[PDB]
């Protein structure tokens, strides 16, 4: 997943 | 793992399948038919974990024979496979996934064209001229990539498989006790009783 | 106790008929008339509106014809609200089939499903049935153009032309009259209109009182086109036939 | 975290520091670890912030509802609720709580519920990582029936030490006084407590 | 204990009539009047505040509700049944649309969802249909402006205008005469006011009436500035003062 | 990620960077970290990008309803209890670290929520991989009774702290202000100190450069 | 009137009766007869068995519930099985869990409460059988009367079923006499039969007719059937 | 029409609930029982119909206790009383478990209330065929209550119910008028044996057995105990005295 | 073992002047084994395009899922779904399985029929919407793709030009990724028309 | 069919008799009560009638404290009243736990109403024979008074009354306000407001009162409470000087  | 191969020619589909069932240390049977007739013009071969393998194929058989009846009709391969993919893709996130890979090949009486589908235990499906599962593909694809052509006669195909099996017999660690070949065409399904030498 | 208030909806009459189903078809006969006619090259669905007025809005309306698929449509006769419920489940089952077999659904399969839900309410459940009758019109590769009908009992049967709602025997006779095996679409249209015009319980047949749709596989294409007739498109077709 | 509750003549006093850490970083230096669960029943929170806040909120409810239906709740009860929550959900909680309150019939009472979910009533109680360092001082300086002024001192000192030594503690000292006459909010800054 | 009333309370009479539905429609008839009118650039809905006493405070009884910033609704019938219908309607507006598409539901659909709620009450075991009819008004980028009426049967229809409750037939008639397809919002508010006058028994003013419209976007009612895609709600309820100023132009 | 919140004499403000990343790679060079819960209650989030938006919308919704049902503007302590009990329900698996503030009939409010569901309240706060840098600034220049304009600079400075001294944060600065008697202002891209210098050359490839084999049109409409 | 108030056990009459329960008690009244009575050391159960013809078994009317407690049934046989089962269970539970022999007085408290739930709920149907229970426990000998209504009474002796009122008077008289039969088992049993015979009419009692059970101090509740009772006519 | 009395929750056109009222009748056709609040406790007593000489003396107890500080006696359909006590007990335990302190009387009462009232809310159950008198001692005083099938309950200086209801309430008012100071439990126990003996006349056709119980902050430390031996005979006799 | 890395694949989309483009490679393999060279990864619902890289079974499933969901939408709303909207649909549909996700990386491209401004967006496996006005990438060659794009891109490119760009980006980034390549396709999009061209690339 | 008067279904006229009959049950007790708003408070009064001399008077009430701020008065049988009480309280706690602030009176009403509406539409539940008057001093809206009834109707009043003699009182009050022109009493201390109240009750009900006959409750910023017998007397006394 992304941070527213 | 066991050997499963398929090849689609101009007017048919051919499936080859190792004839052995090994368990741990011994080879239990030298004449296994790793395939089921789904409907009179559709055949499915499988390879995988011990029980899951048969269990799964028999389930699809039922569920298809049932449809054929309910409707007095025969599903097209593109359909039978899609059904199979959904059943597999449904289980991967199940409590105990069916660990089976299948090759499905049939003749589309309506499009009057042959078709071969490969689907792995995760529900990865893809239509192909030829295909295989597990390690087998590793030795065979090169051969096919090389010697394959779309307008191949059926006879031309059996020779190609022979060439394949030969390589596998030559370079593969495990002895699979030969194969059983079957052809799917307009006239249905027939088993080639002569492949121990041709 | 509660039995006291139970209208036992799924019992049998001493005569072997299902009270509620019977009583439902009655409800239906009071609903606007809908008709479907099967051609050698298309299918027509037409219907008359119940409870109208000078102020209703036709433009953004859809009270008797609904799309179930890009290939299937239905005409309704009965409580609209009920109709919608069945339609939504109907729409869903179509897609569930598509997702499952990567092929559009055969008309009969969809129909049988709907009917079976209906029959359900007929044998167990203790609930009122759906005051609805359906005429379905659709296409597919196995049987081509097909027209069906399902009523509260759940039965469904196939027809080359049929009608539902008000004045069935009336219209059906008219149909058994002017219909002929090798008909053509443009012609079908005329007939449908003539019939309604002879079965209308109201003054004269005006556009505002109708809903009209057709399904054709125009030779200049490949995909089957469903077309719900836009209001002005109805008025237009009306003049030609000679209703003015 | 460094917290303690002490019972005295007029009633009771709760005090705590104001540091919440996530490892060795100071997330909040002004935290209020003295939470109200009723007009005259409060608690000191030590352990996981979340676990504690949540437990407390759930007790304020259980008591607010108790009230409406049966009047003002006893402290033994305020404790019982806590115990129940902590003991019953032990596998998922890390909160050690000290309950203190004031009744007209019972004067002041202190109950402490340690990680296990046991409840203990006692003249006073301390908890929080910083408490390891003062079991000595406290057992040594604590006398029963002290005066407000005397108690605020005792507390002010005990904790200042705890803050001195445990890095999981610091900020300012907070106290809350529970007596007939009411509720008082006391606070003490670094510049005072450090040199004592 | 437990709801054992698992059978229907709305069966079919031999005449093919749904008892409880017709009966519910009757209850609606007995209820105060309410109506709505569609214009080119806006729509309007209104009703009377039947203060069941001069001691109650009218405002705390909003008979006109906002469902989504671009849709409002009103009724005629049994107020309570309307209320719970609004909740359910506002909620489902989210659970089945904004929470999935990040934008509010278009009118036909929301209406449709409401209809579904009412219909289920016309069949589910153990309930009696709702005793209300509602007219919902709203707007959406693709369909423009719309107005719909929802009966207890569950049926719903789109109207250029209509009215319901007590003098419905009377009013409907008044409207069929005054309506046309070239009206600016202000003009429709006029008509609505007149049509309402005729049904209204006693004192008729902004403290006894409740109106609402659906039109231009209202940034001053948004509450925040920045996002440009969301230009503000189109539903505005008129204040007591916003009403009288128009009455005096009879 | 760097998110801050600072209370001032008659309101509150919050701010945040605009760098979203999948590991060491910048996923979105200007993603929005400020979420509207209700007209005058905004929340800023760091952690798992998706959870911040989700728990923010979900509650935003549940809030919007709650208001209609009460014919009252929403209250922060509500969004706060709503957010916290949800988060605590999920044992910490919803990586949402949030700063939630806004105005309501009871006054101005500022709080913070950690994904495990513990809450804090204070006059200035920050969170994120840039938390430390900013908090420093905040501890260096804050004083009570800040004006609207003084507060903004503060909060703006703090983010800049994060941007420059934390790899996990970057790009632009988003600010939202909420004052006791006025409408709230969403200032997206208040500051844009990281624009790309014009590239040195242009790679507009001469047409035909690419080798194509087959070419066809597609059918959209039915 | 009645078909407006005797439809279910959840409908009270206007006088305040409970018709279904009352109809239930009548099945007992048409059931065969049996009697119970206790001294200070033993308790007996004598039960007359009914046949449908002179070609069948005489339906067993006594059930061992545990080595220390048992009963006699009057009326609907199924319901007896059902209710004795429960007792067998509630008896088992005590031994297993508390290594304690269940108290008769509690046995009643349980049966009562059991039957009750079946006279306040829709769809239910009162149990249609009466029961006499005996047992030797820590506080001595006992005997209980169970009526489907939910009423359970601890008595010195009694009987139920058709013509019951007869024996009921005999005992009512013979009380002073038997409440002193301690240490002598055989005597108590003979006494039981006497009382039973004052509610006969059809024929005289036989070896296939009778059934008896006894419990007490140094005697585990036991079911004496047919062959063994000859010595008591 | 009528029928307003065949189903529990139904409201007559005059706002009454018939099924509840009929219930009361089942009570009235039952034995008597009462309670008397004193200066620091409560006393309960009840009549036991000696249907015959085969009932074992002092054995078929009817009064009951809840927890360790609550006594309960009810008139009417015995079993129903048992059931009610059971719930009472479960409900009391659930209180102690979560709050440590043995449940306060007012609490307990309301608890019995809501349960009963609940049985006048659905047609799938009948109201309770008993009225109950119960009470005990707590943190702040003694408390005595009475609950009727409708689920109505209030606090009583003294209370009575059953066939002898009216005789009792008569003798009760006397007491109230004479001792506003209150009454010492010892005195009260005696007086209780009276009110029952007197009230037995309303059913003077059969012989009876007496049963009493008390809860006193000074005579029983607060726990509820029955009356046995010495203390009991004392009151049986004080009774047979004032009758003539 | 890295579900996102078994089958292989890459997709990229870029915005242009009144146009958008999206492309992908045609490989489908099992670890080192190339298996199919005809696994298009770009699907379209009406005039909205979506490409999906990642685990093949999921790629497929989702596609089927969006057909279904987009078809019902059209019947219910009587108009074809728009990008801005569709995106939100995709996002919500992924987060629904936040704790047992579909191992993919959808990318969306298309144009608003009403407004006309081109649109593209991407997402991580659980919903985070990656809104960017220039370009989106996904797949085993993400790092690479980002590289290619960030350099070669320039605003307001005409259809004939943007084509090259996207193609190079793909072609070149693929060649540096073992698991991707074996063929490629590129879709150029315009309000009224859309073109599909296949590319000539190394087959190793 | 002819059973349509037993359950909550529609009568051919569009009426739910069951709801209507309940409205009559609310009078079974023969007790009136009313409420009024001050400058910064809200008061309610109800008659306390204790026939049986055998009742511990301190336990006879149809006034309940729901929350630190909400108070409710009930006209109806007692069992149905307490039921509503419990639920009011429960709903009041949940609201606070879940939402953070104290449950507004107008809100509590709506929730209670919605609950009632439900009994109006589901055949398994009977409505409760009670009209509920809720009062407090909202931190936002000011002193408030909202009422609900078995029909499921709820609305807020400038002031109101309930019981058999409803109209007498309503009309009496209706006049006072037409006379002064405002929406509330104009006295600063809650003590005069309680006075005003009892006054008007007499001025309409034409009956004189003693302490053991009235029951009263008040609302103020952050608290609500009932008056002790004695607290009232100080009121009854203070009025015997205007009249
Ligand atoms: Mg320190
Ligand atoms: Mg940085
Ligand atoms: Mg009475
Ligand atoms: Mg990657
Ligand atoms: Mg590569
Ligand atoms: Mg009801
Ligand atoms: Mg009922």
């Amino acid at each position: 997943y992304n941070w527213x | 793992m066991d050997i499963i191969l398929g090849i689609r020619v101009q007017d048919s589909v051919i499936l080859a399948s190792s004839k052995a069932v090994t368990r741990g240390i011994s080879v239990l049977k030298d004449s296994d038919d790793k395939t089921r007739q789904l409907s009179p013009h559709t055949l499915m071969s499988f390879a995988g974990e011990a029980g899951d393998t048969v269990q799964f194929a028999e389930y699809i058989q039922a569920n298809i024979q049932l449809y054929s009846i309910r409707e007095d009709y025969e599903l097209s391969p593109q359909a039978v496979s899609s059904f199979v993919r959904q059943e597999l893709a449904k289980s991967i996130r199940s409590r105990r996934p069916y660990q089976v890979n299948v090759l499905i090949g049939g003749y589309d009486k309506k499009k009057n064209k042959p078709e071969l589908y490969q689907i792995d235990y995760l529900g990865t499906k893809v239509e192909l001229p030829y295909g295989a599962h597990g390690y087998s593909g590793f030795y065979t694809f090169s051969l096919l990539d090389h010697h394959y052509r779309p307008d191949m006669t059926t006879e031309e195909g059996l020779d190609l498989l022979k060439l394949c099996v030969q390589e596998l017999e030559k370079r593969m660690p495990m002895d699979f006790k030969g194969v059983i070949v079957k052809i799917v065409d307009k006239d249905g399904i027939r088993q080639v009783d002569d492949f121990q030498a041709q | 106790g509660s039995r006291r208030y139970d209208s036992r909806t799924t019992i049998f009459s001493p005569e072997g008929r299902l009270y509620q189903v019977e009583y439902a078809l009655e409800s239906i006969s009071h609903a606007g008339t809908a008709i479907g006619i099967m051609a050698s090259d298309g299918i027509v669905l037409a219907a008359e509106r119940k409870v109208t007025s000078t102020l209703l809005e036709q433009d953004t309306s859809t009270e008797k014809l609904y799309k179930l698929n890009d290939k299937i449509a239905v005409a309704v006769a009965g409580l609209t609200a009920d109709a919608e419920i069945l339609i939504n489940t109907a729409r869903i089952h179509a897609q569930n089939y598509l997702k499952t077999y990567n092929e559009d659904i055969p008309v009969e399969i969809l129909v049988r499903r709907l009917s079976d839900i209906k029959q359900g309410y007929t044998q167990h459940g203790g609930l009122r049935p759906f005051g609805v009758s359906f005429i379905y019109a659709g296409y597919d590769d196995r049987y081509g153009y097909q027209l069906y009908t399902s009523n509260p009992s759940g039965n469904y049967t196939g027809w080359k032309a049929i009608s539902v709602g008000a004045n069935t025997s009336a219209a059906q006779t008219l149909l058994q009259m002017d219909y002929k095996d090798d008909m053509k679409v443009d012609d079908a249209i005329e007939l449908a209109l003539k019939t309604l015009s002879k079965t209308t319980d109201s003054s004269a047949l005006t556009y505002d009182r109708l809903e009209f749709a057709t399904i054709r596989k125009g030779a200049n294409d490949g995909e089957v086109y469903q077309k719900i007739f836009k209001p002005q498109e109805i008025k237009d077709i009306l003049v030609k036939t000679g209703i003015t | 975290t460094s917290i303690m509750a002490v019972t005295f003549k007029d009633g009771v006093i709760l005090g705590a520091d104001s540091r919440t850490t996530t490892g060795a970083y100071i997330a909040n230096r002004v935290t209020d670890k003295l939470t109200r669960v009723h007009d005259k029943i409060w608690c000191c929170r030590s352990g996981s912030a979340a676990d504690t806040q949540a437990i407390a909120d759930i007790v304020q409810y259980h008591l607010e509802l108790y009230t409406s239906q049966y009047g003002t709740p006893s402290t033994e009860t305020a404790a019982s609720v806590f115990k129940e929550l902590c003991y019953e959900n032990k596998d998922n909680l890390t909160a050690g709580i000290i309950v203190a309150g004031y009744d007209d019939k019972n004067k002041g009472e202190v109950y402490t519920i340690p990680l296990g979910g046991s409840v203990h009533k006692l003249p006073y109680a301390i908890a929080g990582s910083g408490s390891t360092f003062i079991y000595g001082y406290c057992d040594k300086n604590f006398r029963e029936n002290m005066s407000k002024e005397e108690t605020v001192d005792f507390i002010k000192h005990s904790l200042s030490q705890a803050i001195k030594w445990d890095g999981s503690s610091g900020g300012v000292i907070r106290m809350v006084v529970l007596t007939a006459a009411g509720v008082e909010r006391l606070i003490f800054y670094p510049d005072e407590y450090e040199q004592l | 204990m437990t709801d054992r009333y698992s059978f229907s309370l709305t069966t079919f009479s031999p005449s093919g009539k749904l008892g409880q539905i017709d009966y519910a429609l009757t209850a609606v008839k007995q209820g105060v009047t309410s109506l709505g009118i569609k214009a080119t650039n806006g729509v309007v809905i209104a009703t009377e505040k039947k203060s069941s006493s001069p001691l109650a405070m009218s405002e705390t009884l909003s008979k006109v509700s906002l469902l989504t910033p671009d849709i409002g609704a009103v009724y005629s019938g049994m107020g309570p049944d309307y209320r719970v219908l609004v909740d359910k309607s506002r909620k489902v507006a989210h659970t089945s649309y904004k929470r999935i598409y990040g934008e509010y539901p278009p009118t036909k659909l929301l209406v449709s969802e409401v209809a579904k709620i009412m219909q289920e009450a016309t069949q589910s075991g153990g309930v009696r249909p709702f005793g209300v009819s509602l007219l919902i008004a709203g707007h959406d980028e693709f369909n423009g402006f719309s107005l719909y009426q929802v009966d207890p049967s569950g049926s719903y229809f789109p109207w250029k205008a209509t009215a319901i409750g007590k003098g419905s037939v009377a009013a409907k008639t008044f409207l069929e005469k005054r309506w046309n397809d070239e009206l600016e919002l202000e003009d429709a508010i006029h008509i609505a006011l007149l049509t309402l006058k005729e049904s209204v028994e006693g004192e008729f003013n902004g403290d006894t009436i409740e109106l609402a419209i659906i039109g231009d976007e209202n940034p001053d009612l948004l509450g925040y500035t920045g996002i440009p895609t969301d230009k503000g709600p189109r539903f505005r309820k008129l204040t007591s003062q916003e009403i009288n100023d128009r009455l005096e132009a009879l | 990620t760097t998110i801050v919140g600072v209370k001032f004499n008659n309101g509150v403000v919050i701010a945040a960077d605009t760098r979203s990343t999948q590991g060491p790679i910048v996923a979105d060079k200007n993603c929005a970290k400020l979420h509207r819960i209700s007209p005058k209650i905004w929340c800023a989030g760091a952690g798992t990008a998706a959870d911040t938006e989700a728990v923010t919308q979900l509650i935003g919704s549940n809030i919007e309803l709650h208001s209609l049902y009460t014919s009252r503007e929403p209250r922060v302590v509500s969004a706060l209890q709503m957010l916290k009990q949800h988060l605590f329900k999920y044992q910490g698996h919803i990586g949402a670290y949030l700063i939630v503030a806004g105005v309501d009939p009871t006054g101005s409010h500022l709080f913070s929520i950690h994904a495990h569901g513990s809450t804090d309240v204070g006059y200035y706060l920050s969170l994120g991989s840039g938390s430390l840098a900013a908090m420093a600034v905040l501890e260096s220049h804050w004083k009570q009774d800040l004006t609207k304009e003084e507060a903004i600079k503060l909060a703006s400075d703090a983010i800049q702290a994060g941007i420059w001294n934390d790899l996990g944060s970057g790009s632009n600065v988003d600010v939202c202000v909420m004052e006791i008697g006025k409408d709230a202002e969403y200032l997206r891209n208040y500051l844009t100190p990281n624009v790309r210098e014009e590239k040195q050359k242009s790679y507009k490839f001469p047409r035909g450069t690419t080798a194509v084999l087959k070419e066809s049109i597609v059918n959209i409409c039915d | 009137f009645r078909n407006n108030y005797d439809g279910d056990t959840v409908t009270f009459s206007p006088t305040g009766r409970l018709f279904q329960v009352e109809y239930a008690l009548e099945a007992i009244k048409q059931g065969s007869v049996t009697v119970g009575l206790r001294s200070n050391t033993h308790a007996v159960l004598v039960a007359l068995k009914r046949n449908a013809d002179e070609l069948s078994s005489y339906q067993k009317k006594i059930i061992k519930c545990d080595e220390h407690m048992g009963l006699s049934l009057a009326g609907l046989a199924p319901d007896a099985r059902v209710l004795s089962n429960y007792l067998r269970q509630q008896c088992n539970y005590s031994s297993l869990v508390f290594n304690r022999k269940l108290a008769v007085e509690r046995a009643g408290h349980l049966l009562c409460d059991k039957a009750q739930k079946n006279t306040q709920s829709y769809g239910g149907r009162p149990y249609g059988v009466g029961l006499l229970i005996i047992g030797y426990d820590k506080s001595g000998a006992h005997l209980l009367e169970f009526q489907p209504s939910g009423n359970v009474t601890e008595l010195y002796g009694t009987a139920i079923g058709a013509r019951s009122q007869g024996a009921k008077t005999y005992l009512e008289r013979t009380l002073d006499t038997f409440i002193k039969i301690d240490g002598n088992p055989d005597e108590l049993i003979k006494a039981g039969v006497e009382a039973i015979s004052q509610s006969l009419r059809d024929e005289s009692l036989t070896v296939d007719n009778l059934s008896i059970a006894i419990v007490g101090k140094d005697t585990p509740f036991t079911i004496y059937d047919g062959e063994a009772v000859a010595k008591y006519i | 029409g009528t029928g307003y009395d065949l189903s529990n929750s139904v409201f007559s056109p005059d706002g009454r609930n018939f099924q509840v009222e009929y219930a009361v009748k089942a009570v009235e056709n039952g034995t008597t029982s009462i309670g008397i609040k004193c200066n620091d406790g409560v006393v309960f007593a009840v009549e036991k119909l000696i249907t015959s000489k085969l009932l074992v003396p002092q054995k078929n107890v009817k009064i009951q206790v809840v927890d360790r500080h609550i006594g309960c006696v009810y008139s009417g359909l015995i079993p129903d009383g048992r059931h009610l006590v059971n719930r009472g007990r479960e409900e009391a335990a659930s209180f102690k478990k979560l709050y440590k302190t043995p449940i306060p009387i007012p609490a307990f009462a309301d608890r019995l209330g809501q349960y009963v009232q609940a049985h006048t809310l659905y047609n799938s159950v009948r109201p309770f065929g008993v009225s109950t008198i119960f009470g005990g001692v707590d943190k702040n005083g003694a408390h005595l209550y009475m609950l009727e099938p409708s689920g109505s309950y209030w606090g009583y200086k003294g209370a009575a119910t059953g066939k002898g209801r009216q005789s009792a309430k008569a003798e009760l008012e006397k007491l109230v008028d004479h001792h506003p100071e209150g009454l010492s439990a010892r005195e009260a126990v005696k007086q209780a044996a009276k009110i029952i003996y007197l009230a037995h006349e309303d059913n003077k056709e059969k012989d009876f057995e007496l049963e009493i119980s008390w809860c006193s902050l000074s005579e029983t430390n607060g726990l509820h105990k029955f009356v046995k031996g010495d203390l009991l005979q004392e009151a049986i006799d004080f009774a047979q005295k004032e009758i003539n | 073992s890295d579900p996102s890395s078994i089958n292989g694949g890459i997709v990229v989309a870029m915005t242009g002047k009144d146009c958008v483009a999206i492309a992908c490679d045609l490989r489908l393999g099992s670890q080192s084994l190339g298996v199919s060279n005809k696994f298009e990864k770009i699907f379209h619902y009406g005039h909205v395009f979506l490409g999906i890289t990642g685990l093949a079974t999921d790629v497929t499933t989702l596609n089927e899922m969006f057909r279904y969901k987009t078809n019902l939408y059209k019947l219910k709303e009587e108009r074809a779904i728009e990008p801005e909207t569709f995106t939100q649909l995709v996002s919500s549909s992924l987060y629904e399985r936040r704790f047992g996700p579909y191992f993919v990386g959808p990318v969306v491209a298309g144009i608003n029929s009403k407004s006309g401004k081109p649109f593209i967006a991407g997402f991580d496996l659980i919903g985070c919407i990656d809104e960017a006005k220039d370009f989106i990438v996904s797949g085993t060659a993400s790092d690479q793709l980002f590289g290619m794009c960030e350099s070669l891109y320039e605003p307001n490119l005409e259809p004939e030009d943007l084509f090259e760009t996207i193609s190079q980006a793909l072609l070149n980034a693929a060649d540096r990724d073992a698991l991707s390549g074996w063929g490629a396709v590129v879709y150029i999009i315009k309000k009224d028309e859309v073109v599909k061209r296949y590319l000539k690339m190394r087959q190793d | 069919a002819g059973y349509d008067r037993h359950i909550t279904i529609f009568s051919p006229e569009g009426r739910l008799y069951q709801v209507e009959y309940a409205f009559k049950a609310t009078n079974q007790t023969n007790i009136n009560s009313l409420a009024v708003r001050g400058k910064d408070c809200t008061v309610v009064i109800s008659q306390k009638k204790v026939p049986d001399k055998l009742l511990d008077p301190t336990t006879v009430s149809y006034i309940f404290c729901i929350s630190r701020t909400i108070g409710m008065v009930v006209n109806g049988p007692i069992p149905d009243a307490r039921n509503a009480a419990l639920r009011a309280k429960a709903e009041a706690a949940e609201f606070r736990y879940k939402y953070g602030y104290d449950m507004p009176c107008d809100v509590l009403a709506k929730r209670m109403a919605n609950l009632s509406q439900i009994y109006t539409q589901r055949a398994y539940m009977r409505p409760l024979g009670v009209i509920l008057t809720f009062v407090s001093v909202d931190e936002e809206l000011g002193p408030s008074i909202y009422k609900t009834d078995p029909a499921g109707y709820y609305v807020g009043y400038k002031a109101t009354a309930t019981g058999p003699k409803q109209q007498e009182i309503t009309t009496n009050l209706e006049n006072h306000f037409k006379k002064s022109k405002i929406d509330h009493i104009n006295e600063e201390s809650w003590e005069k407001v309680v006075e005003f109240a009892i006054t008007h009750m007499i001025d309409a009900l034409g009956t004189e009162f003693s302490k053991n006959d009235l029951e009263v409750g008040v609302a103020t910023k952050d608290k609500f409470f009932t008056l002790s017998a004695e607290n009232i007397e100080e009121r009854l006394v203070a009025i015997a000087e205007q009249d």
